[PDB]
């Protein structure tokens, strides 16, 4: 039994949440914004990216070099991520600098120069950023996944933005984007490991007092997604490994299927054929996959969002003859869901998941990381009783309900990168969304 | 009108089977080719990106 998650808020609306360690040494402090990519326009697409780069280039008081000397000088590190409905910075540090590193943060987020000289140096060093995600295969294919499923709405932009905003991204529309955004009511001051939480209040009061306030404070993890079933061919005969995503709408955060989406995505499972103990592994799919050899690797993913989602599956194949065989045993798997999944798959992915959720907390990034997430999203802490509670009411009527309305005869988003040429047009792979024979 | 009977008894039989074969496969044949275009759209609507390696 983890010790309790502390939670406090000051007068402007900042949320104070930490979870003390007396067993290491070190804490992650941190912000986390319940704000990202998605609160930009078309115009401004690439503002949230932008910021953060700048957020590291100096400020009213210290320079990029006394920035750099000061963080040097505690001994640990900054680090910060945009996505698309989160953007975090936080600064692990040992037991005793985290003072300093609340002083950092407080001053990078409020009061950073954003200078014109800076402005225009990060607009080429992004503008490379453009031309080398092109290797990174994965986030070309989930970038595709959301350009596609959600077309044209705000979901479906890239967290870079485009390569004309770049260009014309303006002191200005930085200072609005971050004005706009970055209010008291949208932060969580988190810390995890060696903190305490009466010290982190003090220092909020301290350095985030001075926050604006939104005008219309609504909750925490407060959003319509339209999803289009769609395909993005990205062929390239050069490259030995194709990459192919396939998703169907998933659910948000609050939804009343979250769970029972997770058990149904847990039951498909993970296969790699590198490590050791996956050609053992219970799952269905993973067992036709590593008998056949017809895949390096697939990735179940259930993503969330405030008022979406999309589940699906992520595969990586050298088998360029029978990228067929594979996407026709994927998706037979998934009928499966709707017509014959019992009580023997669901109590074992259960059983799987209890653990999993609590084990993906090991460290004191991952326990902030945790808080943080969970705080922007869902305006508090879920405590382990509240989740084996709500995974044990998972049943199997659940998930073969859940599936029924969500996979069987459902829309897909496909997105396949490399030699795919094996990769049957829409209608066909769409068809094996249901089964003839039920 | 006796002799034309006697050369083709069937002729009114035919007729109205015909008929009932006209409508059905008339009907058939609009389905088919909203079937058609249907299961068509995707290759019909296919777009094009064209980065020159
Ligand atoms: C062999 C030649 C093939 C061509 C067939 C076309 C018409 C022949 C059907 C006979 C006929 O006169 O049927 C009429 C209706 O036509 C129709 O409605 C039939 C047209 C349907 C088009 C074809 C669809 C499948 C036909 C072929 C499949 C055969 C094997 C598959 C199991 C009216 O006759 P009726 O309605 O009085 O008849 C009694 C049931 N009430």
């Amino acid at each position: 039994v983890s010790p309790k998650t502390r939670t406090s808020n000051l007068k402007n609306g900042l949320t104070i949440a930490s979870e003390s360690n007396p067993l290491v040494q070190t804490a992650t402090v941190g912000v986390w914004i319940d704000a990202g990519s998605r609160n930009e326009n078309a115009y401004n697409n690439g503002t949230a990216h932008f910021f953060e780069h700048l957020a590291f280039k100096g400020t009213d008081k210290r320079s990029q070099h006394q920035l750099e000397l000061d963080i040097e000088n505690m001994g640990g590190h900054l680090n910060a991520y945009t996505s698309r409905e989160s953007t975090v910075y936080y600064a692990k540090s040992f037991k005793d600098d985290v003072p300093k590193s609340v002083e950092i943060l407080a001053d990078i987020l409020q009061h950073s120069k954003l200078a014109e000289s800076a402005i225009d140096r990060e607009r080429e060093v992004i503008t490379r950023e453009l031309e080398e995600v092109n290797k990174q295969y994965e986030e070309v294919v989930f970038d595709h996944l959301h350009a596609t499923a959600f077309m044209n709405q705000p979901l479906g932009r890239t967290i870079l933005g485009p390569r004309e905003n770049i260009q014309t991204i303006t002191n200005t529309e930085l200072r609005k984007f971050i004005t706009e955004n970055y209010t008291a009511d949208r932060m969580v001051l988190v810390g995890a490991g060696a903190v305490d939480h009466d010290a982190l209040v003090e220092l909020a009061e301290k350095y985030f007092s001075h926050l604006p306030s939104s005008q219309s404070p609504v909750p925490l993890g407060t959003p319509i997604p339209n999803f289009v079933g769609s395909e993005v061919r990205l062929r390239d005969d050069t490259m030995p490994v194709a990459h192919i995503a396939i998703a169907v709408e998933g659910v948000s955060w609050t939804s009343e299927d979250y769970y029972t989406a997770l058990v149904a995505q847990a039951i498909i499972g993970n296969y790699d054929r590198a490590v050791g103990t996956s050609r053992h592994q219970g799952s269905r799919l993973s067992n036709i996959v590593s008998e056949n050899n017809l895949a390096n690797s697939f990735q179940s993913f259930s993503t969330s969002y405030s008022d979406t989602g999309l589940w699906g599956i992520y595969l990586t194949s050298e088998n360029t003859t029978q990228i067929d065989d594979l996407v026709h045993f994927t998706l037979k798997e998934w009928n499966r869901l709707s017509t014959s999944v019992s009580n023997l798959q669901v109590e074992r992915a259960k059983s799987q998941l209890k653990a999993g959720l609590l084990l993906s907390l090991d460290g004191t990034t991952y326990v902030a990381e945790d808080i943080g997430r969970q705080l922007t999203t869902l305006g508090r802490r879920v405590t382990p009783a509240e989740v084996e509670a709500k995974l044990e009411a998972v049943t199997e009527h659940d998930v073969r309900a859940w599936a029924q309305k969500t996979l069987y005869d459902k829309d897909i988003a496909l997105v396949g990168l490399g030699p795919i040429e094996g990769l049957y047009d829409y209608n066909r792979i769409r068809n094996d969304m249901s089964m003839m024979r039920w | 009108a006796f002799l034309t009977w006697a050369a083709e008894p069937e002729h009114d039989e035919r007729k109205k089977l015909g008929l009932k074969a006209i409508i059905v496969i008339s009907a058939m044949l609009g389905l088919s080719v909203y079937i058609k275009k249907f299961k068509w759209s995707p290759i019909k609507n296919r777009k094009f990106i064209y980065n020159p390696p």
